[PDB]
């Protein structure tokens, strides 16, 4: 059958002029106990790509697995493939894709939520979005899970389309994916002061900030409140 | 007596020897030379690619395959048969890599080449 078990939380993401932003928190819960804190749910894949993956940590551990074979396969043969025929972003894609198409045929699905986060060696961006229904689709604003409405609103008000993207920089990118993951923090029950960012850019490659905290929380107006409604 | 002991490999001739596989030495004498330098730090491999005519292009055509991401094979005989001796170890490492989650040793890699090349000579 298989049903979920361990459980992420949320990858968020969105589009920016010369590159995407990714960023994703470090939990796997066990329902009601955060069990595991400090495992990590995006993985850099290749150079340039980050495949930030949610839902369940058995499954994500072996799609692991199949990306780092990916990359021994690709290298294979052709030395010219690590050079303009890389692993683009599309590639890591569309094989990602298409095994979770087949394994939910046989009624026994990989039960995973996926944004492919890159820049093509054209210099276009790639956000994609691919889950366990085998559902695909591209966006300028991405995010999995329960961020899909809940951070995705609040990223989807910096770019609203397709032509604010050439006018969204590093700069005010960087602070809305900050944002929302202190706006999750509040409201998310399942989440970790500790997350783990990438910066995917077309000129610098990508960086990989690990470990960052969330701060600037709001609970200073908490001492006001005092009981529900007939309690004063 | 009798006649034959080249005719199949699953023979033995009477001397104790085989036939074919007596023979397929002849065949690796056929092609290049190929050197591997064990060193302290790890190996350097080497061979000699024949640029037979400028009809060829240069650097664009290799003996030197890689297995795994830490091994490098590099053969010399026949060369499509060479290929397939590789082929078939990035099969089994990756078998391996799947099954017991470390990089293949090379003392490991060394008898699963072996059984497979030794295989053959038996049917």
């Amino acid at each position: 059958t298989q049903q979920p078990i361990v459980t992420g939380t949320s990858v968020i993401s969105m589009k920016y002029d010369n590159g995407v932003i990714i960023a994703a928190d470090n939990l796997g819960s066990y329902g009601s106990l955060l069990r595991f804190n400090g495992v990590e749910r995006l993985i850099p894949v290749g150079d340039n790509t980050v495949v930030g993956i949610s839902g369940d940590i058995s499954d994500m551990q072996h799609i692991e697995r199949l990306l780092k074979d990916l990359v021994t396969e690709n290298a294979y043969d052709n030395p010219l493939a690590d050079a303009e025929e890389a692993l683009e972003p599309s590639y890591i894609f569309e094989y990602l894709a298409t095994v979770m198409y087949q394994r939910r045929s046989k009624m026994n699905p990989l039960w995973n939520a996926i944004i492919v986060a890159g820049v093509q060696s054209n210099g276009d961006q790639f956000l994609r979005y691919v889950n366990l229904l085998g559902v695909t689709y591209s966006s300028p604003t991405l995010a999995t899970g329960f961020g899909a409405h809940m951070a995705n609103p609040l990223l989807r008000k910096v770019v609203d389309r397709e032509s604010d993207i050439p006018k969204t920089t590093v700069q005010v990118a960087e602070e809305a994916i900050v944002n929302a993951m202190r706006v999750l923090y509040y409201r998310d029950a399942r989440s970790s002061r500790n997350f783990s960012l990438a910066i995917i850019d077309k000129n610098t490659g990508l960086t990989f900030k690990k470990n960052l905290q969330v701060e600037n929380m709001k609970w200073d107006f908490a001492k006001d409140i005092k009981g529900y409604g007939t309690q004063k | 007596i009798g006649t034959g002991y080249d005719l199949s490999n699953s023979v033995f001739s009477p001397d104790g020897r085989n036939f074919q596989v007596e023979y397929a030495v002849k065949a690796v004498e056929n092609g290049t030379t190929s050197i591997g330098i064990k060193c302290n730090d790890g190996v350097v491999f080497a061979v000699e690619k024949l640029i037979t005519s400028k009809l060829l292009v240069p650097q664009k055509n290799v003996k030197i395959q890689v297995v795994d991401r830490h091994i490098g094979c590099v053969y010399s005989g026949l060369i499509p048969d060479g290929r397939h001796l590789v082929n078939r170890g990035r099969e089994e490492a990756a078998s391996f890599k799947k099954l017991y989650k470390t990089p293949i040793p090379i003392p490991a890699f060394a008898d699963r080449l072996g059984q497979y090349v030794q295989a053959h000579t038996l049917y």
